[PDB]
RNA sequence: ACUCUGGUUUCUCUUCAGAUCGCAUAAAUCUUUCGCACUAAAGAUUUCCGUGGAGAGGAACAACUCUGAGU
């Protein structure tokens, strides 16, 4: 925000630079995946 | 009175070990032996106009650079560099007159205290006990016996063989300026040559320290070869023939057990090794009173304690996934047997020290009743007598290490603290729970 | 497979021109002095705080000031004070301005300044003395020509035909000093998630006059980066088994191709 | 002492016992001559009495010196950690007679030759905290009046013994406030099951004759 | 030998045979300013010499930075000498005893060590940055050291690609650099033959980043290989300078024809380089093959697919081949050890060249007495043993030989400093992998192993049982003086012996490092700057003494100084009242202190020369100048002892009987100082009169020296004294847009910006200042932090200045944590020094006086 | 500041899901002015930071490099620079010409 | 300038990899650390996120441009 929203483009909802948050949540999902997968596999046994 | 040449031989300001020259008036040690050197400046400034070179062993007037010649000063040189004559190194048993120090304290050579620099009690005791043995004391009292040792140039372990010799020579000085010697140099060398183990800050196990020192001395006495016939290896190391075996299995029937008993899976083998120290294990306290034994300290006879090493007495080892039921046998006895009773063990949640007493007669004893039958008559002499005992009194965590040593020359078995020398009755020697004992086979 | 990406110099120049807005336009890494990964690691390990950087819990518990009592080498009445040694002056020379600097990674000394006069107008020639460069003051026992130092008629400079400038010459010399992806000319196609487009902005010093919230956000990002860097245990040697390829080998899976929107809707329905 | 126990590594100061209660400015300062002289005095005292009968350990004891490098002579008598600071070294520091300070004047001149700053010894504060903790824990089924009486007795003893030093030791005042808060919380729990939002001090501090708990507290509980 | 060495173009047996030759060894040091390119140039030399060792694409293969501190800190820490065999331009193969010294101003000690074990210096100048403070300092030191110099220009790639100056402007910048170097040389040179120029063949143009080393002769030979039948020497004699080439006449015209013909150098040398660098770095994909075919180089598809910078390095290495030009220039300028033996013996070797032993050493005959000399003492990998390093001036040191290692003070009269040792197992001077050897012929550099026991700083190994009339090589004289002091103590005093052993080892390791223990028991160790001491601690606490050590705040070694004349006549008497000396103190005439300290006014000369140099330059009276006694604290000291005794009252012979004692006492006093126990500078103590008894038992001996010291202290205290502090010249190189910030930063450190100026050809200016060292701690961090990491600075103790206040001022109070103001500095400095040193806190004018 | 500097010198001598990191946990409060107001990274008057508006970044320049450029450039160089600036302004106007409502 | 083993792409499997295996960055368990641990550090372990090396097999289209080699 504080970088893009400068000059003619002031404060607003038009900031569409989402790669950083996407990367952070992708890393979080990749880390979380083994635990959730193990839980789901344990749930469906026999 | 102020001359103490026990610590490191360095300069006051220069902090260099080359061309040192201690001051015979100012007490401290400086460097140089002439003008524009630290010694001349220290002599001019402090008016201390008498200096002796720690290497040249000559007394010179440093401000005037005129070497002095007075035989009355030979005491300072003797205290700085204690040299034992060829015959004087063998008259240690003829110690009749008490050696009075330059201070106001009569004493006897060998019975001297090593200052307890922090928790140096274990190392000080081990050193004062190992110095009692006439073999090692005589070997270390002659610098020629170790000066020409071919050690690698880039080795630090050679300091242990060199520093221990200086301590042994100082502790046997008949005309020492003081009545005690500081183990600072030897203990510092031991700390440096042990990889942060057995330092002077935190006390260590006496048995472990003795074992490490003996191994270092054996590996340092030999030089540029695998010469196992070291002075330490010849004076305090013997041969034990462990006719050891193993058990097949506790959870197997008769057939499966006999199969391994016959297929050499539970066979008896002779693995004879060199037993430098015989860890005679004391039995655990019963932790229960009885009708007898008005004192609640469980006594134990030495003969029963030492009979475990005999051939008949079998011992079990709880090895991983096996019942190693072994049995030892002393093939050959060393001239000075060293026994270290492991009076401290580790419990399931702590580390307790067994308080059982070792009823060991300190006059005469023979191990021929526990020796190997093969060479029983080969060892002509078997009447061994205890020479020195080191007892670790007190709690395991906070404990004191006292040494009860039987002095030669006289017959009194003096008990020595860190810096206090007392007299102990022979019957009282067998009372304190001993930890490490060294006996002479006579 | 998209494993190698080697483009020509003009292509990389055009890519850098189309992306110079997101690039920090730096030349010498010396502009990040006492603000690099090593500096942050040394600050964290010394229980100090670089003002422009983050701060974490001490690695080793530090005793209080009163734990020592006016030691001969710790007497305040003997130290001459001229300027207070800040945390920067300690994180810069850890071995001289920090007692017991256990596990203190040193930082690289100043690399020579990259004096690269960046181009500003394509019209100007490639190797031209720009006004930014300070002028050189034009103020040799040269032998006389009376001798017979005559060269053969075939002797010529090696690149007489090759010009001293070119259309791509100035642009090519520009790419020498550039962010790493622009600096290289042949690379491997990294993963999309593995290419942070904003890391260099956070790594640099915070912009001047930023609000307290922005400064705190930058400090937190630096803390996260330093934590992910100090814990960079190298990966272990796996057997290289591909779960996706394994499921593909399984007879209970089919293969097709569909738009990401349709696949996302199908995945949402499947999750529901 | 050096002849009978040399320390060429200057390790005598590695173990000298200083008082962590007083600030670093007033403590022994651990000098070169000071530490060695203190160790020498401790040894000479220990070397007099035989160790067989009774020995004064060099660890649990305390030898403090005052000299050119140590301006404050610190002592700990009768559970009152004091620190005498002579006016010869306390110059350029006016005399503000706070409760904690104890102006020790001269004998003949009757002038203030020093100032014996006093403070409750940490052992006494630890004992008081242990007593308060035991009273709170061993309250059990005892009536609130009994707990209040026990707390009042403890506070009366603490304040009457350390009459002056209870003010200088700001740690002691904080401990007293914490103990009073803990006792009030225990009483409130005994009365109200939940946490009472600012229960009035009238319930606690009212005298026994009027029906209150009769709590004697040294806190700043403004009515 | 049964040794093991990395594969090399030459042969180990061939290298040993070449070493056996006495007139083919190049003893050179690659002196150069910080980050000039010296280490990378040695790396290129090694890469050519060692085929296996190659440079990584990104990280340069620093094969001359062995120490971890130099490996990570970036700046070179110590000199890693390398002795390797490399070919020349003609084709003959030499061996080079190179020594890659560091460029940091603080680490000038290693440079000073290198010169005493070398015959010539190869100065390194960065093309983009020109001459720097370290470059000028190294030039001055080398020329003062009386050694050959061969300036070379590196980092030309910066001009060709970063700065992008036109070829004519490039030649202008190079000519300005050479002119500045020559002018700096002539400021201190003596013989006019010491000139440097590409026309004279004492200049090389290199680029370590891409292996673009060449010269006029080598590049003319490149033309010769490309064309053929070209006289390389005569043509290269016309390839440089203002002369222009005329194609019509096929001759080079002194007067420039056609009104558009650039200089010969730009026309032939710069143009092609520009063209090839532009093609490689700007138009590789399009016109790479055509240019390569024109130049003749062929590169495979893999080699031409590299990144721009490694590809440029490969192309330049193919084009220029070996570094023949550098070797040719070194052979031309830097003489052989036999040729340069006489200058070395005359300069550094003591005992005189004309002496019999001096003549034998000057002969440089391996079949002669062994009189080697070890400058630096290197440390083994384990850090336990030390390996002394030096070059044999004569004889042939061999393994297992018994030697007599004369120490740094093993004089002839008092040989007590000698220590007869047995050197053995010595290797050759390789950089990253030493190679063993059986013997060491006279001229090569030998890394002995075993003579390190008495070798503290510098020593000369001699031959026992022979050469009984021998002297010890003169101790090193460093460029600058150490002024920073830092007390260090172990955190746990139990490990003090380990820390002091490590301190002795690190004192041996660093040449200029000074260590001592004061009366307060502090373990003070000196040092040139700040990064110097940081490296000292990073080695002390992690390499030699692995314990943790606590270091106090850095300080500056203050020096005493008298301002006014002696207040009155001080009558000091020796004990027993047999002698009564009297000395009157007076400050020395301005400039005379710096003249004595620069060894210009050498008391070693005879009476006539010293008298003339004192009566003429110093304007001293012809009778006053004829009664000098000594030279204050040291041989080159800022104090002068003058025998001002009136002959009508004092017998000359009787005074001479106490002359030695008086001189020794004066030296001791000037070394000690009466105010803060510090060296007294810029004083002229004159013995006004003296009473001397007859018998030596009553007069002199142990009584005159203490009386002399007391009289000196009383004289230096009676005259109004003043403490002095070191002022370190700082040359901050910053962009002209940031010079204002550089001036602002130096404002808050009591230092004035002496001179600001832009760098000719470079956008970055070079601001020069003089910040006092006392408040200069951390100044580099502030300068590089207030400028956002765009300015770097160095420091060197230029001179000393009087403290703003008065030391003997009892009316000024102090503070434990508040910096004393400007007028309250001298008294605060004196009190804090006397407290840190543990001396008495009061030094009155009647402290050492006779009456009290 | 000054009192803070002296106090710092003396010092050197001797549950709840918080969403937004509070400003209390921030750094860079330096007493010294030299380490608080430091000269920015002016890339020789030809570069600036990333992300920020290029027009805004160039507008807020220090003008120190611009003064040297306008007082050192040659007359022909000045004319070429003026032509380039005119071309850039024309390009901006063309961008401004495409904006309408 | 004559000839010559030598094509790349792509799919799959095995095995090795402490190299910044990756110019990116998570998760979980234990252990030590002060709590009274999203808001916390340290040490270890493990699983994912996906790689590089080599080998083996497979199907598409290049057959010598290329380069190394046999002149
Ligand atoms: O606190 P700031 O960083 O100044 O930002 C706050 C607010 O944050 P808080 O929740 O902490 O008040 C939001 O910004 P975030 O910090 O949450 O991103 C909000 O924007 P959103 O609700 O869209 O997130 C807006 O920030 P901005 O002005 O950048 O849109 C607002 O700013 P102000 O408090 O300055 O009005």
């Amino acid at each position: 925000y504080y970088r893009f929203n400068t000059g003619p483009v002031g404060k607003g909802p038009g900031c569409g630079f989402w790669a950083a948050g996407w990367r952070v949540w992708l890393f979080f999902m990749r880390g979380i995946t083994p635990l959730l997968e193990r839980w789901l596999g344990n749930l469906l046994a026999r | 009175s102020v001359l103490d040449f026990d610590f490191e031989k360095l300069c006051s300001i220069s902090l260099s070990h080359i061309n040192a020259y201690a001051c015979l008036v100012c007490g401290k040690y400086f460097q140089g032996r002439g003008l524009k050197s630290h010694a001349y400046i220290h002599s001019v400034q402090f008016s201390h106009h008498v200096f002796l070179n720690l290497h040249t062993l000559k007394f010179y007037c440093l401000p005037d650079n005129y070497e002095i010649i007075d035989s009355s000063l030979e005491d300072i040189t003797y205290v700085l560099k204690p040299t034992f004559t060829k015959q004087q190194i063998a008259n240690l048993d003829k110690q009749a007159k008490l050696s009075r120090a330059y201070d106001g304290t009569t004493y006897l050579p060998g019975i001297v205290g090593l200052n307890n620099i922090k928790a140096n009690d274990y190392a000080n005791a081990v050193l004062q006990a190992l110095s009692n043995v006439p073999p090692l004391r005589n070997y270390f009292l002659e610098e020629d016996n170790y000066k020409n040792i071919k050690r690698p140039p880039g080795d630090i372990m050679f300091l242990l063989v060199q520093r221990f010799g200086e301590l042994m020579r100082k502790l046997w000085n008949p005309r020492n300026f003081k009545a005690h010697v500081s183990p600072h140099e030897m203990l510092q060398a031991v700390v440096l040559c042990s990889k942060k183990t057995f330092q002077i800050t935190k006390q260590g196990d006496g048995v472990d320290f003795l074992s490490w020192f003996l191994n270092a001395l054996h590996s340092a006495l030999g030089g540029t070869k695998k010469k196992k016939k070291t002075i330490v290896t010849d004076v305090f190391q013997g041969s034990m023939r462990i006719f050891t075996k193993k058990l097949p299995h506790p959870d197997l029937p008769a057939e499966e057990k006999e199969q391994l008993l016959h297929n050499d899976e539970y066979q008896e083998t002779m693995v004879e090794s060199t037993f430098m120290y015989l860890t005679l294990d004391l039995p655990t306290a019963p932790l229960y009173k009885d009708e007898k034994e008005q004192l609640i300290i469980p006594q134990v006879p030495l003969f029963n304690i030492l009979a475990k090493f005999n051939g008949i007495t079998e011992k079990e080892y709880k090895t991983y996934k096996e019942n190693f039921l072994k049995r030892f046998q002393l093939t050959k006895l060393p001239p000075y047997l060293i026994f270290c009773i492991k009076r401290f063990t580790k419990n399931n949640f702590f580390v307790e020290k067994n308080p059982t007493i070792v009823n060991f007669p300190i006059t005469n004893v023979d191990l021929r009743e526990y020796l190997s039958e093969e060479v029983q008559a080969v060892h002509k002499n078997t009447t061994y007598d205890l020479i020195a005992n080191i007892v670790h009194d007190g709690k395991p965590s906070e404990g004191s290490y006292r040494i009860h040593v039987l002095h030669h020359g006289t017959g009194k078995w003096y008990e020595l603290q860190d810096l206090q020398v007392t007299d102990i009755l022979p019957q009282m020697i067998t009372l304190s729970e001993a930890y490490i004992q060294i006996w002479k086979r006579r | 497979t998209y494993q190698r990406w080697q483009f020509t110099l003009p292509m990389m120049s055009t890519l850098y021109r189309l992306a110079n807005q997101l690039l920090t336009d730096l030349v010498d890494d010396n502009y990040f002095y006492l603000f690099d990964l090593k500096a942050f690691f040394t600050s964290k390990a010394l229980n100090m705080a670089i003002p422009g950087g983050p701060k974490f819990e001490p690695l080793v518990r530090d005793i209080n000031l009163q734990d020592e009592d006016w030691n001969e080498f710790n007497d305040i009445n003997k130290i001459i004070i001229r300027q207070p040694i800040r945390t920067e002056y300690k994180i810069a020379f850890p071995y001289l301005y920090n007692n017991l600097p256990h596990h203190v990674h040193l930082t690289w000394y100043h690399t020579p300044n990259v004096v690269f006069i960046k181009t500003e107008d394509p019209d100007l020639p490639a190797f031209y003395f720009d006004p930014l460069i300070n002028p050189i003051s034009h103020r040799e026992p040269l032998p006389d020509d009376d001798e017979e130092f005559e060269l053969p008629e075939f002797v010529e400079p090696f690149l007489k035909d090759t010009p001293l400038y070119t259309d791509n010459t100035a642009n090519g010399i520009a790419l020498l000093w550039a962010p790493r992806p622009f600096n290289l000319r042949s690379g491997r196609t990294r993963r999309a998630l593995d290419i942070p487009l904003v890391k260099n902005w956070y790594r640099e010093h915070c912009p001047a006059g930023q609000p307290v919230k922005v400064r705190v956000s930058y400090q937190k990002l630096l803390k996260y980066y330093v934590l992910n860097a100090l814990k960079h245990r190298p990966p272990k040697a796996q057997k290289k088994r591909y779960l996706f390829r394994s499921f593909k080998a399984t007879k209970f899976f089919q293969s097709t191709k569909l738009d990401w929107v349709e696949v996302g809707l199908q995945v949402c329905r499947q999750g529901y | 002492y050096l002849t009978e126990h040399p320390d060429p590594n200057n390790e005598n100061i590695v173990g000298y016992n200083n008082k962590k209660c007083w600030p670093r400015d007033a403590r022994m300062r651990l000098m070169k001559h000071d530490v060695n002289l203190g160790r020498a005095v401790f040894w000479d005292i220990k070397n007099r009495l035989p160790r067989s009968v009774t020995t004064v350990q060099w660890e649990n004891s305390f030898v403090s010196v005052y000299s050119k490098d140590n301006p404050n002579l610190l002592f700990n008598m009768c559970g009152f950690e004091c620190r005498i600071l002579p006016k010869c070294r306390t110059s350029y520091e006016e005399f503000t007679h706070k409760d904690g300070v104890w102006n020790l004047q001269n004998e003949v001149t009757k002038e203030r030759t020093a100032q014996c700053f006093l403070r409750v010894d940490d052992e006494s504060m630890q004992r008081f905290h242990n007593r308060v903790r035991q009273i709170l824990m061993a309250s059990g089924s005892t009536t609130f009046t009994k707990i209040v009486n026990k707390w009042n007795t403890a506070l009366i003893g603490l304040m009457t013994y350390f009459r002056e030093a209870v003010v200088n030791t700001q740690e002691l005042l904080d401990l007293l406030v914490k103990c009073e808060n803990k006792i009030q919380t225990r009483i409130k729990i005994g009365l109200n099951s939940k946490m009472p939002s600012r229960f009035p001090p009238v319930v606690f501090y009212t005298p026994k004759e009027l029906g209150g708990l009769g709590m004697l507290s040294m806190g700043h509980v403004l009515i | 030998m049964e040794q093991t060495l990395p594969v090399t173009v030459y042969e180990m047996d061939f290298l040993a045979d070449l070493m056996d030759n006495s007139e083919l060894i190049r003893n050179v040091t690659l002196c150069g300013h910080l980050h000039h390119g010296k280490t990378c140039f040695v790396d290129c030399l090694i890469e050519q010499t060692h085929p296996e060792i190659r440079k990584r694409y990104d990280q340069d293969l620093c094969y001359t930075d062995i120490l971890f501190t130099e490996q990570e800190r970036g700046v070179g820490i110590k000199s890693t000498p390398v002795t390797v065999v490399l070919p020349d331009t003609k084709g003959k193969s030499y061996l080079f005893n190179i020594m890659d010294t560091p460029g940091h101003v603080n680490f000038s000690d290693e440079v000073t060590a290198g010169l005493r074990i070398s015959d010539g210096v190869v100065l390194f100048i960065d093309a983009a940055e020109g001459v720097m403070l370290n470059t000028e300092r190294l030039i001055k030191h080398a020329v003062q050291e009386r050694l050959a110099v061969t300036v070379c220009i590196n980092k030309i790639d910066r001009l060709i690609l970063e700065l992008k100056l036109p070829p004519t402007d490039a030649y202008y910048k190079l000519r300005h650099i050479v002119d500045e170097v020559n002018g700096l040389i002539s400021m201190y040179s003596t013989d006019e033959n010491l000139i440097l120029s590409p026309l004279l063949g004492n200049v090389c143009f290199s680029s370590s980043q891409y292996s673009i080393c060449f010269t006029l002769g080598s590049f003319a030979k490149i033309y010769a290989d490309t064309f053929g039948d070209i006289n390389y020497q005569e043509f290269a004699k016309r390839l440089w300078g203002d002369i222009y080439f005329n194609p019509k006449t096929r001759k080079f015209t002194k007067k420039a024809p056609t009104s558009s013909s650039q200089r010969s150098f730009v026309e032939f040398i710069l143009e092609p380089l520009y063209k090839i660098l532009a093609q490689v770095v700007g138009d590789v994909d399009t016109s790479l093959p055509r240019t390569l075919d024109e130049l003749g180089i062929h590169l495979t598809k893999e080699e031409l697919k590299l990144n721009i910078r490694p590809l440029l390095r490969l192309v330049c290495k193919k084009f220029f081949g070996e570094f023949t030009g550098f070797v040719d220039m070194c052979v031309q300028h830097i003489p052989s050890p036999k040729v340069g033996a006489k200058p070395k013996i005359e300069h550094t070797y003591t005992g005189g060249v004309d002496s019999d032993l001096g003549e034998a050493m000057s002969d440089c005959d391996p079949d002669g007495p062994l009189m080697c000399h070890t400058t630096k003492m290197y440390s083994t990998d384990d850090g336990v043993q030390f390996h002394a390093f030096g070059r044999v001036l004569s004889g042939t040191i061999h393994a297992g030989q018994p030697v007599k290692v004369l120490g740094e003070n093993y004089t002839l009269e008092d040989e007590e400093d000698s220590q007869i040792c047995t050197v053995g197992r010595l290797w050759i001077s390789v950089a990253r992998y030493h190679i063993e050897v059986n013997r060491v012929p006279a001229g090569n550099w030998v890394l002995i192993e075993g003579v390190d026991q008495p070798i503290v700083k510098t020593a000369t190994i001699t031959e026992p049982r022979g050469n009984e009339e021998a002297q010890i090589f003169r101790p090193l004289k460093f460029n600058t003086t150490s002024v920073i002091k830092i007390a260090v103590e172990p955190v746990n005093p139990s490990e003090l012996p380990k820390m002091l052993d490590g301190l002795r080892k690190v004192n041996k390791s660093y040449p200029s490092l000074t260590t001592k223990v004061e009366e307060s028991g502090e373990h003070v160790i000196l040092g040139t700057g700040e990064l110097y001491l940081d490296c000292v601690m990073h080695d002390l606490r992690k390499m030699y003494s692995e314990i943790d050590i606590k270091v106090a705040d850095p300080v500056v070694t203050f020096c005493e100084t008298v301002v006014e004349t002696s207040s009155l006549k001080c009558f000091a008497e020796t004990p027993n009242k047999k002698n009564k000396i009297t000395m009157i103190a007076e400050p020395l005439e301005k400039g005379l202190a710096e003249d004595i300290e620069n060894e210009v006014v050498q008391i070693t000369w005879n009476r006539k020369k010293l008298g003339e140099f004192f009566q003429t330059k110093y304007d001293w009276d012809l009778l006053a100048a004829r009664s000098i006694w000594a030279f204050g604290p040291d041989a080159t000291g800022p104090n002068i002892l003058v025998d001002d005794t009136l002959p009508s009252e004092v017998d000359k012979a009787l005074l001479g009987s106490v002359k030695d004692s008086i001189v020794q006492g004066f030296q001791w006093g000037t070394r000690e100082g009466p105010l803060c126990d510090e060296l007294i500078r810029n004083v002229k103590f004159k013995i006004l009169d003296a009473v001397v008894a007859q018998e030596p038992l009553h007069r002199g001996g142990g009584q005159i020296i203490p009386t002399a010291r007391r009289v000196v202290y009383s004289a230096f205290l009676m005259a109004t004294p003043r403490l002095m502090e070191p002022y370190y010249f700082v040359e901050v190189q910053a962009p002209a847009d940031c010079v204002s910030a550089v001036y602002t930063v130096l404002a808050r450190r009591r230092g004035h910006v002496t001179q600001d100026a832009p760098i000719p050809g470079s956008p970055l200016y070079t601001i020069k200042a003089f910040i006092p060292a006392i408040d200069s701690f951390g100044f580099e961090t502030d300068l590089r932090t207030h400028t956002q990491g765009q300015a770097f600075s160095l420091s060197v103790f230029h001179h000393w200045q009087i403290v703003p206040g008065d030391p003997l001022d009892k009316s000024i109070v102090i503070r434990p944590l508040e910096p004393q103001p400007a007028p309250h500095l001298a008294r605060e400095f004196m009190i804090k020094t006397r407290r840190r040193k543990g001396l008495s806190e009061d030094v009155s004018i009647s402290k050492f006086f006779d009456d009290p | 500041d000054k009192s803070k500097e002296l106090h710092a010198i003396k010092e050197r001598y001797l549950r709840k899901f918080v969403f937004e990191w509070d400003a209390s946990e921030d750094t860079s409060i330096d007493y010294n002015p030299l380490y608080k107001e430091r000269h920015q990274v002016q890339l020789l008057g030809r570069g600036f930071i990333a992300g920020i508006d290029l027009k805004q970044q160039k507008r807020e320049q220090s003008r120190f490099y611009g003064d040297l450029m306008e007082k050192r450039r040659t007359l022909e160089e000045k004319e070429q620079e003026e032509a380039r600036l005119r071309k850039l302004r024309k390009k901006e106007a063309k961008q401004r010409w495409d904006d309408r409502h």
